[PDB]
DNA sequence: TCATGTCAAGGCCGATTATTTTTTCCCCAAAATCGCCGGTTTAAAATTCCCCAGAAGG
């Protein structure tokens, strides 16, 4: 028994031979029997699947699933599905891509829809979430770790890294969603996600499972969703930019003109996923750059500043 | 290409007396791969490849 | 309305494409190990059968 507890050796013939060397007067075969219930309980443990407790994990998963030409520009549609374990409810949304900021936005949306947070969140291996896993030393990130601590949950990405017991269910739910929804709202992916949310509220979260026979919404209601902090960890890209001695800097191919005090110093641009840029310098907030949909050349910006100073 | 830690774990658990097949199951590795690594000197996690041809090779002397 | 600095290149990072290597999965065949059941052997426990003493009844 201690041999199995410590060394996990469920080999019956070997243990019988060992104890025979130790002075055993019994028979190999009854020890084979005895070690069977042991290894059979071990195989029961091996087959142990779906150990989801109420409010334990929301089964996060990402995948590129679509392609659209939004505004005449090709873009790859990326879908996020968080399945709430025990309840079996799932929040699904496909918006832009697999960037970390959109990941956090989707997690916040799922928490708001579920009205709370679970104990932990289980992800899938990818570029985001974790930069790199080295022999169990999983260094996820700094900002992501702060976000997880802020909301309360913790990353526990340890799914099976094979097509068995992870890929099977993932593709199952993926194509189940694809076939049942198969919606096409409009060229704009935002409207597509709007109709997706309607479909999820109508015939996805209220679709009883054949085995349980109860809509997952009831289990979700009875699950433990601890209240979320009621505020959202910032979902804006943070990026530093140096200002040339011209009082100018650059961001995503557009060049901005600052004032004299800001020339030659490092500002921090914060861009919400909404699409508004805010310039924070030395902790404080500086004047907005009146961002416009139409791109204006640096020459026009210089002319505008000249006229303004006039 | 099991990493240093993976090879250390395989060798240690095998020498402890644990069966090899369930070792492979636990570490998510093929049984043949694990058995081959049982009788191996040190963790293999490096592959050496030499340079290869590029597009700017013919122009390189001129540049 | 004066006067008033501006543009290009290099480096780095990210994403995509192409090539090579490694690992896994599925199917079939052979060998080894493990598990279960049955039989045999050994040890311990239970029941029944004959003669001596004590007690009760006519």
């Amino acid at each position: 028994q201690k041999r199995m507890l410590e060394d996990g050796v469920f080999n019956s013939e070997k243990l019988f031979f060992e104890i025979r060397q130790q002075g055993y007067t019994g028979g190999k075969t009854i020890l084979k029997d005895y070690m069977k219930p042991f290894r059979e309980t071990a195989k029961k443990k091996y087959t142990v699947r779906y150990e989801t407790l109420p409010g334990e994990q929301m089964q996060v998963d990402w995948k590129e699933v679509g392609e659209v030409v939004i505004e005449g520009k090709k873009v790859k549609l990326s879908l996020f599905v968080a399945t709430l374990g025990y309840s079996r409810m799932k929040y699904a949304v496909f918006t832009t891509s697999q960037d970390q900021e959109h990941l956090m936005e989707c997690l916040i949306q799922s928490f708001k829809y579920f009205g709370g947070v679970p104990k932990k969140v289980l992800f899938d291996n990818m570029k985001t979430v974790t930069d790199g896993r080295e022999q169990g030393v999983v260094k996820w990130n700094q900002r992501f770790s702060e976000f997880a601590s802020y909301y309360g949950f913790i990353p526990k990405v340890c799914r099976p890294y094979r097509a068995q017991t992870k890929g099977k269910v993932e593709r199952a739910i993926q194509y189940i969603m694809d076939h049942f929804y198969v919606g096409t709202a409009f060229e704009s992916i935002e409207e597509l996600n709007f109709l997706l949310h309607r479909w999820l509220d109508q015939v996805a979260n209220r679709k009883p499972n054949a085995t349980t026979g109860i809509s997952p919404q009831e289990r979700w209601a009875e699950e433990s969703l601890k209240p979320l902090p009621l505020k959202d960890y910032d979902t804006s890209y943070l990026s530093y930019r140096k200002v040339h001695w011209d009082g100018s800097f650059s961001y995503k191919g557009e060049q901005w003109l600052l004032s004299a005090e800001y020339a030659g110093k490092e500002i921090l641009v914060k861009e919400r996923l909404n699409g508004d840029i805010r310039l924070y310098f030395r902790g404080e907030e500086i004047s907005h750059v009146d961002q416009q949909k139409k791109v204006i050349s640096f020459a026009e910006k210089i002319k505008k500043k000249q006229t303004e100073m006039a | 290409m099991i990493t240093r830690g993976e090879f250390f774990m395989i060798k240690e658990m095998y020498e402890r007396g644990m069966s090899i097949s369930d070792i492979a199951r636990e570490l998510g590795i093929d049984r043949k791969t694990v058995r081959k690594y049982i009788h191996s000197p040190n963790p293999p996690s490096k592959s050496k490849r030499k340079q290869r041809k590029s597009k700017l090779d013919p122009f390189k002397p001129y540049l």
